[PDB]
Formats: structure tokens, C-alpha cells, sequence
């Protein structure tokens, strides 16, 4: 494992650093696309194949285009526009970031359990019966959310 | 002298009233209208909560 | 069902709204809610599952409230697009759903369903009201990530995704802490309170009504299903009750004052959560909802925009009944007996003392005396020399509502033993 | 599960493709003489830019994009039903139809209101 | 097990993001990285307790997407007319 494992997790984290450090919206957003690929790979590796493919299709194929369209639409040549009293607050921000990992890290050495179940590879065959089985309600909730989103979104943008 | 004394006392309690007004706008000063400030306080606060919880 | 009416009307009305005139959609949507209310009453106390959706004692009580608030706010506004009702309708459904579940994913989906249309409703395009909107969305979206992260570690500590299953060592402790954060922010328990001062100022008055009733109800509803650690609660309350009440002295813009107030009341309510109750909060929020509902109707009748403190003064001249109403309200939120506000406080406090947490309960009470500065700061200001400012008196529509609220308020003051019997937590 | 054998193999394919791509690009890049100008450097014919660096573009592009994201989530979900669909019976069909009508209600609204502004 | 630690790290990074940025859209972008941190965590545990954590994850995606759409939409409509996206140049509502 840890030969290959290292590679993927290093890449993932490294990519993570890039998307929150770098200057300029486009390079930034684009890094997040490399991120979601890696993450997609990691899904596949963990016997969730279906979820993997949806990761690429939605989150990295639909969503980020929308991002890119917004940052093109309204331009973005600085990830650091203006100068304003916020400057010292860069180190307290970086401090707290460590903290929020620290407490969560602590927690995870606090229940350590077996990784040992099957999953069928996650293929959409075997997810189907559950999804429209007893999760059918949750689903219809989803469906309502999307519709609400569309209508809301319109009302914000177009006058009308 | 004791009468005057009582006036003085009355103003000393009013004084505490003055502290509370003061404090209050001190705490009001924690607002800034800067969004990134509001974000910092947030994460601090929630982290603090999880700390206390253990 | 209740769900049945909301969902059906909402979807059908969506497309329908093209044909009808905007007044007609206000008429439609009023009817819809009211029908939803009808269906609530006539099915009371029969707990009914049909899925993860699960109507119980809690659900019934709080969605009564949520629907209440929603009826009111839809009343007052005249729009220029049918949509500024449509989105509210949606939002009501979202809050209904929030209460009537116990499964974490429904809770997430519900959280977006209630929060999304709220962001858009913060816009009558008033320049402040965009600044407001943005803050709320970004802070909201931050909490989205937190509550979602919370759920993910919860699934780790326990096989269930539903709330209920033993609970463990550290991880379970951890997971439960991050969930209180999300929910906390929506009910404005400090120190997540930060948006509540800006958004309440920025948003147009009727909308703020809706937030100050419905979101508090809804938020608490779901909060109750969380078996919150007694330490967490104690922290929250202290911060809420101190920062809330002290800072509120400094303010002098009416809505923003009421915003700070609405932190404090969340702070007192969160005491009830200790042993957990649904009778205590049922009553409490009943008195709170009425009072705030009344109060903000009155503020609307003043003016649609930022109400300087002085603008209140002379309300009794302008109309006597309305002026008195607002008084009764203000005393009720201070909790001067025999008003219902007192009972609401008392029941909550009683659960704290059973739980044995003494210190908190003392602190709460001391600063609850502080609260009288600004509450009387409004309530008496009413009677003084009449101001020369914008006002209007509204129809008999509004008069009836406001004055109904104020009589209904003090009615429950004297006879709390009416409602309390049947705010049962089991049916 | 499903064999891992071909997924590694996928990555193989990608590795081939990228190589041949980049190889070609380095061939192209190195050969052909260099000599800068004064109007090769400063962009296209008439104006500095041949849109002359106008600010902001229609919201149309936002609308189209936004539509596409939500509805792509629609598609995502209808695949699990699509594969195994005979297993779920009539109750299946009723579930799917329900979901679909909600998203189609969305569709008709944003359609009657305008994709065009 | 590695993965579940990694997930917390990506969450941490996103936070560092959320606090630093001075362009509003990139704040929102940072939020999305945190959200995928979540889905990783959930999925990691899905391997432990078998198969509901998948269906879970998918629902999260849909919600996230919904909140993206509406949120960027909001960002657009606010600053189409404004010519700078400077977040801390919105400050009149203040205590």
C-alpha cells in the first residue's frame, strides 16, 4: 500500500496547498481540478467506483466550469485586491488552521477500528436497491432542493 | 455631612451604570463590518467550543 | 398530510404563478399556508411516519410556530414579482422538514432548503441589503461545511446516521461538538452570533420578522434532537447571555436592538435543552413568537427602512390600540409577571435547576435584570411627545392581527394551564 | 468487485496519450526561426484588442452554466435506476417519475421566464 | 486509516483559505475544498460500515452543488454593478 498510497496522498495535499496559497483565480480553480481527479482516483481505490465517476462528472466537470465562468465573467487579476487592516491576521489565521487539525487529529486516535468490509466495488447496480429502496424519501428531498435552487437563482440575477 | 455623603453614594451606583454602558460599547466594538474578521472570530469560537467539550 | 399540502401547493403554484396577478398569488399562498395549518390541527397527536419523516410531539409544536410566522410575513408585503411569495412558501416547507426528521442527511438537505431562499429574500435591492445578504451567505456556507463535516465523523463513531445509538469515547464526543456549531449558528447562539446584528439591520423589516420567528423555531426544533453535552450548553448560554445583553445597551437602531435581544432569548431557551423538554420550549417560544411577531408588525407600520430609536416615540397618539399592543409585547419579553413571558422563563429555568447546574442559572438571572434597560427603553418611549416622522396606520387586517397577538399574549399569562396540558411531547 | 486490471490500464492509456501529445509539442516548439515585431506583440487589428478591452459580458453565460450544473446532478441520479431497473418494480417507476417531475417543473419555469434575458 | 487523517488535513487547509483570501469568489472556492474533505471522510468510513456511506456521499454532492449555484449566482448579482470584488470594501453595516 504505502508505496503507492504516499504518492496519492502527497499529491492530494500538495494540490490542496496550491489552491489556497496561489495568486490569480484561474490558476487556483485549475489546481482544484487536479485535486478532484486525485480524489476521484482515491475513490476508485477505496471500492467506490460509481461515486468516483460522479466525482469527475459533477464536481469537476459541471461545478468548476461554473466557477471559471464567474471568474472570467467578472475578471480576477488579483487574489489579493486592495490593502486594508487585515495584515497581521494572516498569522493568527494560519495558527487556527493548525489548531482545527490538531483537535480533529486527537479525536481520530480516539476510536481506531477495523477497515475490513466488502462493498461490491460500489457499482450502481448494488446502490440502486437502497437508493430507491428506503432512501427514496431523502431522494425526493434532494429533488426539491434542486428545484428551489433554480427558482432562487433566477430571482437573484434577472430582474423578474 | 452624612446627607452629602448619600448624594455621593447615589452617584457611586450611577457610576456602575456608567461601567455597564461603557462595557457594552466595548463589546459592540467587536463588530467591524469586515467579513474576514467575522470569519476569524467564527472559527476561533467553534474551535473553543470543541476544546471546552473535552 | 401537512407535508402533502406544502409540497403540492408549492410545486403546482410554481408554474401557476405566471397566470395569476401578484395579489392573487399572495391570496393563493395565504390560503395554502392556512390549509397546511388546518391539516395540522385536525391530525394532532397521531404520530405518523412514512419514511425518515416522523411526526411527533416536537414536530407538531414547532411547525405550528413555523407556519404561524410564515402566515404573518406573507401578509404585509406588496411585490413586483410573484416570486417574493413563492420563495417564502418554499422556505416554510424547508423549516417544516427541518423539524420533522431525525436523520442527518435529511437534516443537511433541510438546512439548505431553509437557508437558500432566505439569502434571496434578503434582497429588496437596498444597498445595505446586499452587503447583508452576502455576509449571511458566506457565513452560512461556512457553517454548511462544518455541519457536514460534523456528520461525517458521526457516521464514524456510530453505525447509525440517525441520531440515536449509544455513543462512545472521544470521537463521538468530537462529532457531537461540531454539530452544535451548525445548528448553533442558525439559532444565533453565541459566539456564532456575528451575522445576527448585521443581517437584521440590513434586511427589509417583514423579512426580519420571518427570521426572528420561523428560523428560531425551526432551528430549536432540530437542536432538541441533539443530546447536547451539559458542558457545551453551559458555555453557549454564558456567552449568549453576557454578550447579548451587554452589547445591546450600546445600540440605538430599533431592529438591531431587537437583533441583540434575539440572541439573549436564544440563550435562555438553550437552558431548557439540558434535561430536554418540548413542553418548556413549546410554551416559551409560543410567548416569544407572539411577542416578536407583534413587535415587528408594529416596526413595519413605522417605516420599511432603518428605524431610528426616536421614531417609536409617540406611538400611543398615532393609534391607542397599536401603541398599547407594543407596550404589552415589550413587557412580555422582559418577563414581568403575570405575563406569559415569565412562565416561559420559569419553565426553562426549572429544567436547569433539576439538572443541578447552578452557576449558569444564576448568571442568566442577574443579566436578565440588565435587560430591563433597553426593554423599557422602548416600552415607555411610546407615550412621550409625538414625533414628526413617516407613519401609516394600516388596514383593519393588521390591527386585528397585532391586537389579537397582544390579547392572546396576556391571556396565556394568566392561564398557562390551558396550553401546557396539551403541548404533550408524545402526542 | 470489478477487476482493477483495466483501471490501471486506463491510466496506461492516459500516459501514452499525454506522452505523444507533449512530444509533438516539443517538436513544434523548437523549430522555425525567431524575430519579434511591434504589432505581433501588441494584439490584433484595430484597437489594442479587436474587442478593444470592453468590460463585463452578458449574464446569459451564467444562466446557461447554472442550468447545466443542477441538471447534470439530475442525470447523475437517474443512472442508478437506469442500470438496475427491473429489480425495483412498479414502485421504482413511481419513485423516478416523482423525482423527474420536480426537476421538469424547474425547467418549465426558467424556460417561460427566459434563457435570453 | 491514512485517508481519514488526510481528510482532516484538507479540512484544515480550506480553513486557512477561508480566512486569508481578499477576493470573494475565492473564499467560496475554498469552501468547496472543505466540502470534499467531508466526502472523503464519510467515504473512508463507508469502507468500515459498508455501503450506506456511499449513498450518503451522493446526497452531499447534490446539496453542495445546489449551494454553489445559488451562491455564485448571488456573488454575480451583487458585484456585476460593483467593479471590484473586494470583500472588505463592503462595510457600512457595523456595530
Amino acid at each position: 500500500m504505502s508505496l503507492l498510497e504516499g504518492l496519492a496522498l502527497f499529491l492530494l495535499l500538495l494540490s490542496g496547498v496550491l489552491v489556497v496559497t496561489l495568486r490569480n483565480a484561474i490558476h487556483a480553480a485549475l489546481a482544484l481540478i487536479l485535486n478532484f481527479l486525485v480524489l476521484a482516483g482515491v475513490y476508485v481505490a477505496l471500492d467506490a467506483r460509481f461515486l468516483g465517476f460522479i466525482q469527475v462528472i459533477v464536481y469537476a466537470g459541471a461545478i468548476v466550469v461554473l466557477f471559471l465562468f464567474v471568474i472570467m465573467l467578472l475578471f480576477a487579476a488579483q487574489g489579493e485586491i486592495g490593502f486594508d487592516p487585515l495584515v497581521r491576521s494572516r498569522p493568527l489565521a494560519a495558527l487556527l488552521a493548525l489548531g482545527v487539525a490538531g483537535i480533529l487529529a486527537a479525536g481520530l486516535w480516539g476510536l481506531d477500528l477495523a477497515f475490513t468490509q466488502d462493498l461490491k466495488g460500489g457499482l450502481p447496480q448494488a446502490l440502486g436497491p437502497l437508493l430507491y429502496g428506503d432512501w427514496l424519501f431523502v431522494l425526493l428531498a434532494v429533488g426539491f432542493l434542486l428545484m428551489a435552487a433554480t427558482v432562487v437563482a433566477v430571482a437573484l440575477v434577472e430582474p423578474g | 455631612a452624612l446627607f452629602y455623603g448619600d448624594r455621593g453614594l447615589l452617584s457611586g451606583y450611577f457610576g456602575l451604570g456608567g461601567a455597564a454602558r461603557s462595557l457594552g460599547q466595548g463589546l459592540a466594538r467587536l463588530q467591524t463590518g469586515y467579513l474576514r474578521v467575522y470569519a476569524l472570530l467564527f472559527v476561533l469560537g467553534a474551535l473553543l467550543l470543541l476544546g471546552v467539550m473535552r | 398530510m401537512t407535508l402533502a399540502i406544502l409540497a403540492v401547493f408549492s410545486v403546482a403554484l410554481t408554474l401557476l404563478g405566471f397566470v395569476l396577478p401578484p395579489q392573487g398569488v399572495k391570496r393563493a399562498t395565504l390560503l395554502g399556508l392556512a390549509l397546511a395549518l388546518a391539516s395540522l390541527l385536525l391530525t394532532w397527536g397521531k404520530p405518523f411516519a412514512f419514511g425518515p419523516y416522523a411526526v411527533d410531539g416536537v414536530s407538531q409544536v414547532f411547525t405550528l410556530l413555523a407556519l404561524l410566522g410564515a402566515l404573518w410575513t406573507v401578509g404585509l408585503v406588496r411585490s413586483g414579482r410573484f416570486e417574493f411569495y413563492l420563495l417564502v412558501l418554499y422556505a416554510a416547507l424547508g423549516m417544516h422538514l427541518l423539524a420533522s426528521t431525525r436523520h442527518l442527511l435529511l437534516m443537511l438537505v433541510a438546512l439548505e432548503a431553509l437557508s437558500l431562499p432566505l439569502y434571496a429574500l434578503a434582497t429588496w435591492r437596498r444597498g445595505q441589503g446586499l452587503e447583508a445578504a452576502l455576509k449571511y451567505f458566506l457565513l452560512g456556507a461556512l457553517a454548511a461545511a462544518f455541519f457536514l463535516y460534523g456528520a461525517a465523523l458521526f457516521y464514524g463513531a456510530t453505525g447509525s446516521l440517525v441520531l440515536g445509538a449509544p455513543g462512545e469515547g472521544p470521537l463521538y464526543a468530537l462529532a457531537l461538538g461540531l454539530l452544535l456549531v451548525g445548528l448553533g449558528f442558525k439559532a444565533a447562539l453565541a459566539p456564532f452570533h456575528f451575522w445576527t446584528p448585521d443581517v437584521y439591520q440590513g434586511s427589509p423589516t417583514p423579512v426580519v420578522l420571518f427570521m426572528a420567528t420561523s428560523v428560531k423555531a425551526a432551528a430549536f426544533a432540530a437542536l432538541l434532537r441533539v443530546a447536547a453535552p451539559p458542558e457545551a450548553l453551559a458555555l453557549l448560554v454564558a456567552l449568549s447571555v453576557v454578550v447579548g445583553n451587554l452589547a445591546a445597551l450600546a445600540q440605538k437602531e430599533a431592529k438591531r436592538l431587537l437583533a441583540y435581544s434575539s440572541i439573549a432569548h436564544a440563550g435562555y431557551m438553550a437552558l431548557a435543552l439540558y434535561t430536554g423538554n418540548a413542553q418548556a420550549l413549546g410554551f416559551y417560544l409560543l410567548t416569544y413568537v407572539l411577542a416578536t411577531g407583534l413587535a415587528f408588525a408594529v416596526l413595519s407600520q413605522i417605516s420599511p427602512d432603518r428605524v431610528p430609536l426616536e421614531a417609536l416615540r409617540g406611538l400611543y397618539r398615532k393609534d391607542p390600540l397599536l401603541g398599547l399592543a407594543f407596550l404589552v409585547a415589550m413587557l412580555s419579553l422582559l418577563g414581568l409577571p403575570p405575563l406569559a413571558g415569565f412562565w416561559g422563563k420559569y419553565l426553562a429555568f426549572a429544567e436547569a435547576a433539576r439538572a443541578g447546574a447552578w452557576g449558569v442559572l444564576v448568571l442568566a438571572l442577574v443579566t436578565s435584570a440588565v435587560s430591563a434597560y433597553y426593554y423599557l427603553g422602548l416600552g415607555l418611549a411610546v407615550f412621550a411627545r409625538p414625533e414628526e416622522t413617516p407613519f401609516r396606520p394600516g388596514p383593519p387586517w393588521a390591527r386585528a392581527a397585532v391586537v389579537a397577538a397582544g390579547v392572546l399574549l396576556l391571556a396565556l399569562g394568566l392561564l398557562p394551564g390551558l396550553v401546557l396540558p396539551a403541548l404533550a411531547a408524545g402526542g | 468487485m470489478a477487476p482493477i486490471q483495466e483501471y490501471v490500464g486506463t491510466l496506461i492509456y492516459v500516459g501514452v496519450a499525454l506522452f505523444i501529445g507533449v512530444a509533438a509539442l516539443l517538436v513544434g516548439a523548437l523549430l522555425g526561426p525567431k524575430k519579434p515585431g511591434r504589432a505581433k506583440l501588441m494584439p490584433y487589428e484595430s484597437g489594442n484588442d479587436p474587442a478593444g478591452e470592453v468590460k463585463r459580458f452578458p449574464v446569459h453565460f451564467y444562466v446557461v452554466a447554472m442550468l447545466f450544473i443542477l441538471f447534470d446532478v439530475e442525470v447523475a441520479f437517474l443512472w442508478p435506476y437506469a442500470v438496475s431497473a427491473g429489480g425495483l418494480g412498479l414502485y421504482g417507476f413511481l419513485g423516478v417519475l416523482a423525482f423527474t417531475l420536480l426537476l421538469f417543473v424547474g425547467f418549465l419555469y426558467e424556460w417561460w421566464k427566459g434563457v435570453m434575458r | 486509516m491514512s485517508y481519514l487523517l488526510t481528510s482532516a488535513l484538507l479540512f484544515a487547509l480550506g480553513v486557512y483559505g477561508v480566512l486569508t483570501r481578499r477576493t470573494a469568489i475565492l473564499v467560496f472556492l475554498s469552501i468547496e475544498l472543505m466540502l470534499n474533505a467531508a466526502n472523503l471522510s464519510l467515504v473512508g468510513f463507508a469502507r468500515a460500515y459498508g455501503l450506506d456511506g456511499q449513498v450518503a456521499a451522493l446526497m452531499v454532492i447534490a446539496v453542495a452543488a445546489a449551494e454553489v449555484a445559488v451562491g455564485l449566482g448571488l456573488i454575480v448579482a451583487i458585484f456585476r454593478h460593483r467593479e471590484s470584488t473586494a470583500v472588505d470594501d463592503l462595510s457600512e453595516l457595523r456595530g
